[PDB]
């Protein structure tokens, strides 16, 4: 019954900031997706570059039969780079999606969600924070980029009611100079839930600042090849069992932060 | 039927097998397809003891290829005994299973090769001689005919299964090294195992792989791959199972042209999860296509060519 | 400038250079810009007597790659001395030439070497050794440290110009054969030549080269390229020139990487007779891109790395 | 000032035959063409095949600024079948117009001119009959297929005046059962120039029958790479000049049949 691969279709392709493309794909794969945090694995329209390109699925709309990407493109000789000459109608190769995701089932309107993104780990927390809305929760979402030309989803992020939005700049171009980590020291509050995807430093900050709590749901990056378990490319050691490795493709790519170390 | 191929130890439907290390122990790709419509599988190595292989980063891309530098990692022998096997000789019963072994030293070879052919499923032993010797230097068991001749002497001695030793390319000449192991006993051999590969990063001016260098493989080594199996079929008469950059039924076919029995499917695994199914079935039509009645024929009509 | 590089014999306006084998003696590609761009060019192989090479089909198509097995077809010392050589002296009189050099025997290689330093726009001799020795059973120079070491010193009594030696990959360890070339006074290093391979004509049921075996070259060798440049480079002393694979101004920041110190770029020309000059032309942007200042800086930071 | 390389633009393209697609492409290239039998050097559009195809020019139309190849496709693992998924509008990237091709400047309105084509050697013979139509003089034109299957080119050639054209098949499905070589061999005049491009073996009985022509011109193929004359991979033996090497890229595709053996 699950399609597991698909070619779907491009429905639009746009720059929508420095280097950054956001795509939507239209397929049956849509239908199978539920939890946020799961991903896609791209194969890029170049026969010399075998490797798909995992990445996070930032929404979608099941009546549309869509979903939503936000990706990063590398230089003339990067696959993304490739993937982003891709036009409207195109077919793209997906197997997916993906991977374990963020966990919203326990959550519930009493409780104070906090959510921490960086960079391109930005875009999974939108379908995140898109399924806490439901749950009439009240969610903090600070978001970090390297400058305003690398800011995404800020005005989709803005248009979420129970939500507090800052954004921090590391040049100081836009909102808070600095970086997340500092509006995070800031909080005031007592949360009962962490979701947060981005650069290694700033995971393990958060995985500091947060160690004592135990739903704190940490979204990793690692080099993949195949996607789904079997080639053991993306380990990370398991902080709860050492002698047992964690694979990020199939146990992850969402991890409970007690299992992992920095 | 057509694809039908018979080796020792092996009574395959079809000769595509997933090469070792890109398959796992099957747990993962079943859940893609049937694995009954394979021929055989090549598990991930086993080692006598669990490793967790290298460091990462571990992989990264090559144009028409890849690197790899896992390490071999594996749960050891009795996780495997006790665990992976079972789980495939439970699912899947009738398809016989390639245990491709590995170690640091002999006597690890030995103990392994001693007892994974105990599982029932367990039908050939594939025996991994690219590692680090820790008794010779760091000295690949595979890059010395001597060596070589008595790590399959010694194992031989123990199998309860056929064995078949898996060739490396990174050598001057494999020809000593394929002739010394089919006199010390070998039923068969499998070729290639990766060539050597770097990449750098261009910013932090450092190899990609924490291993610095790493295994090279797909499309990209089929040339090379050709060259050696078809060197080696003109200087001993075991059967070859043939891999490096297979892809296509074309491939498959090519590697017959070159001498080999069955061919084993690694990397194109990982861009298509249904490369090894796909394979399966437009074997017939590229056979038609090429005029080719049956793959055993074309075995004895190549080994005959000669 | 930024691309400016200084080497034994070989005062570069930028690190680009042609392949030998990929560029004839530059006749043709001049028809499509001024080589004067170029900062030199390895000429086809020069051996003493004419050759017409192996018979067609000489090349093939591979996965990121080609096939090819000329067998060095050239029309020898005289006429490259009276002809080809001239011809790129009047026509760029300031475009230094890297004089490939092969042979059968080691007094064919000696000859060749003492006449060919004569020419005036030849700066450097970049000995092949990876050519078949009929005084040693058909052994390739280049696979014994011992005969290595012997051709180079003798060329080297009778060379008036520095002397490279181009390494092959096809060894199972190139570090023995570097390290007795430097010391038998090599002042330099080209690598790498091609590593073997062989495609099947499915119909035919035979090698598409009437050679068999052919060298393959192209994308799909450069991580084994930057794999052989990185272990040689921290056991001499004496500067690389990086070939393998080269398409791309980041594909020769990524031999700097390895330790390289100029970069020659072959098979590419054939997808794209202007990549040569794109590639310099884009060097200063992409070096912009990872903060690398100047390529001769790089040369001694990589140097320093260790 | 000549163009050398192009980006051309395929205007349209269709299977025309069994495995046959007819393209035209537009570009500048068209202005530098001159003698029949040129031909073009063709990026296929996948990275991991980095050798061109060559290819040669059936027509062109220097006001239209087209030219028209006809090329014969391989399985779904050639470079050539990637070439037919190219669709009006794309881009192909194209060297050319290569070689020396077939010369008409010495055909005057007295000469007899035969024309001997086979299989995919028929595409540069059409715009060879259709410049010597221009000159007035009178021409027998024999092609030959494996089959009906795989006939081309006939209402063109049909539609030129001073032609003669006959037709075989090996099967006998359309035309003439047999070869080419058989319709030569009925051949009841004095040919003052024979123009023939296609299989080894017809190109070789064509040059026995007419070994003592002069003006007897025959387009070779080879395996290429560089396709200018730089790497040596398609050498043909000089006859005339034992110890000399004729490059089938650069020296032909067309040459005297004195300069070639079989
Ligand atoms: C689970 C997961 C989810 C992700 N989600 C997103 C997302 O939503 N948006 C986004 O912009 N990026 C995301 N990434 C990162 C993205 O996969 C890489 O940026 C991308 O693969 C880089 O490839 P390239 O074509 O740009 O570069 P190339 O240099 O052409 O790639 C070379 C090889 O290295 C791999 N590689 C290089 N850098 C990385 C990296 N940082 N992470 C993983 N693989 C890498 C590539 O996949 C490829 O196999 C995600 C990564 C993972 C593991
Ligand atoms: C001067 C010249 C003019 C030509 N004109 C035409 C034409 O008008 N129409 C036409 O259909 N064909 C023509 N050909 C033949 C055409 O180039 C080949 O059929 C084509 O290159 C085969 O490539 P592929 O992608 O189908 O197969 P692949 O198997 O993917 O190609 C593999 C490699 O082998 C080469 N190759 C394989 N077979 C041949 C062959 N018979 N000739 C040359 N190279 C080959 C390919 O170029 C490629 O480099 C011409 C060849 C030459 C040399
Ligand atoms: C990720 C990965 C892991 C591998 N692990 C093993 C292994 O454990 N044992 C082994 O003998 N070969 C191993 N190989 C080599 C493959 O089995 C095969 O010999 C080689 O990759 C060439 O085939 P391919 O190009 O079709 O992948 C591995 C290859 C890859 C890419
Ligand atoms: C057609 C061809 C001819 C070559 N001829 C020579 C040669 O005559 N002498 C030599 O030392 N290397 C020769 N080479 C090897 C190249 O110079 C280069 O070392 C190798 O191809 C790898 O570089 P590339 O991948 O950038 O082509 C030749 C390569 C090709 C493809
Ligand atoms: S990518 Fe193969 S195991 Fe995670
Ligand atoms: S193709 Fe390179 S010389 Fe003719
Ligand atoms: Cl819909
Ligand atoms: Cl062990
Ligand atoms: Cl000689
Ligand atoms: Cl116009």
């Amino acid at each position: 019954m699950p399609k597991l691969q698909e070619m779907m279709t491009i429905v639009s392709q746009r720059e929508v900031a420095s280097n950054i493309f956001e795509m939507v794909l239209k397929g049956e794969l849509v239908e199978e997706m539920d939890l946020p945090g799961q991903f896609l694995h791209l194969a890029v329209p170049n026969a010399s570059m075998l490797l798909r390109r995992p990445i996070s699925i930032s929404s979608w709309d099941k009546v549309a039969k869509t979903c939503t990407i936000l990706y990063r493109i590398g230089d003339e000789t990067s696959g993304t780079y490739e993937i982003s000459k891709l036009q409207s109608g195109a077919k793209i190769d997906v197997m997916g999606p993906l991977g374990n995701g963020f966990p919203v089932d326990e959550v519930v309107s009493t409780d104070k969600i906090l959510i921490v993104g960086g960079g391109i780990g930005v875009p999974p927390l939108y379908e995140l924070a898109k399924q806490l809305e439901e749950k009439n929760c009240q969610m903090t979402i600070l978001l970090g980029f390297a400058s305003e030309k690398v800011k995404i989803l800020e005005k989709e992020f803005a248009e979420l009611k129970n939500v507090s939005l800052k954004i921090a700049t590391d040049d100081g171009s836009y909102g808070t100079k600095g970086h997340v980590g500092m509006l995070m020291e800031e909080i005031d509050f007592e949360v009962d839930a962490l979701y947060t995807c981005g650069a290694p430093a700033m995971l393990k900050a958060v995985a500091k600042k947060y160690e004592q709590l135990e739903r704190l749901y940490i979204s990793m990056e690692s080099r993949m090849a195949c996607g789904i378990g079997a080639c053991y490319a993306c380990v990370e050691h398991d902080k709860e069992d050492e002698n047992h490795a964690l694979k990020v493709c199939e146990d992850g790519p969402v991890f409970l932060g007690k299992q992992l170390l920095l | 039927n057509r694809l039908s191929v018979k080796l020792p130890g092996l009574d395959l439907k079809n000769p595509i097998i997933p090469a070792s290390g890109c398959f796992g122990f099957g747990e993962e790709y079943a859940k893609y397809y049937d694995l009954n419509k394979l021929g055989s599988i090549m598990v991930k190595a086993t080692t006598l003891h669990p490793r967790f292989g290298n460091p990462t980063p571990r992989v990264a891309e090559t144009a028409s290829g890849m690197l790899n530098a896992d390490g071999l990692q594996n749960p050891g022998l009795e996780v495997i005994m006790a665990e992976k096997l079972p789980w495939l000789n439970e699912n899947f019963p009738d398809l016989p299973i390639i245990a491709n072994v590995a170690g640091s030293e002999e006597d690890d070879y030995v103990a392994v090769c001693a007892k994974i052919g105990d599982a029932p499923n367990v039908k050939v032993i594939e025996l991994n001689i690219s590692c680090p010797n820790v008794k010779h230097g760091g000295q690949a068991f595979g890059t010395d005919p001597d060596v070589a001749a008595a790590l399959v002497k010694a194992c031989k001695a123990v199998s309860k299964v056929p064995l078949y030793v898996k060739l490396s390319p990174n050598v001057t000449d494999i020809v000593p090294i394929a002739k010394a192991v089919e006199a010390a006993g070998a039923d068969g051999l499998t070729m290639i195992n990766t060539l050597m590969g770097v990449r750098f990063d261009l910013k932090t001016r450092k190899p990609v792989l924490a291993n610095i260098t790493g295994g090279l493989s797909g499309p990209a080594i089929k040339p090379v791959a050709l060259k050696l199996i078809h060197q080696v079929a003109q200087v001993v008469d075991i059967p070859i199972i043939g891999m490096g950059g297979v892809e296509s039924a074309q491939d498959v076919l090519e590697m017959y042209m070159a001498g080999a029995s069955a061919v084993a499917v690694g990397t194109a695994n990982f861009a298509d999860p249904f490369v090894c199914p796909k394979i399966i079935e437009k074997l017939p039509e590229v056979m038609d296509q090429y005029g080719i009645d049956s793959l055993e024929n074309l075995i004895q009509e190549v080994k005959n060519s000669k």
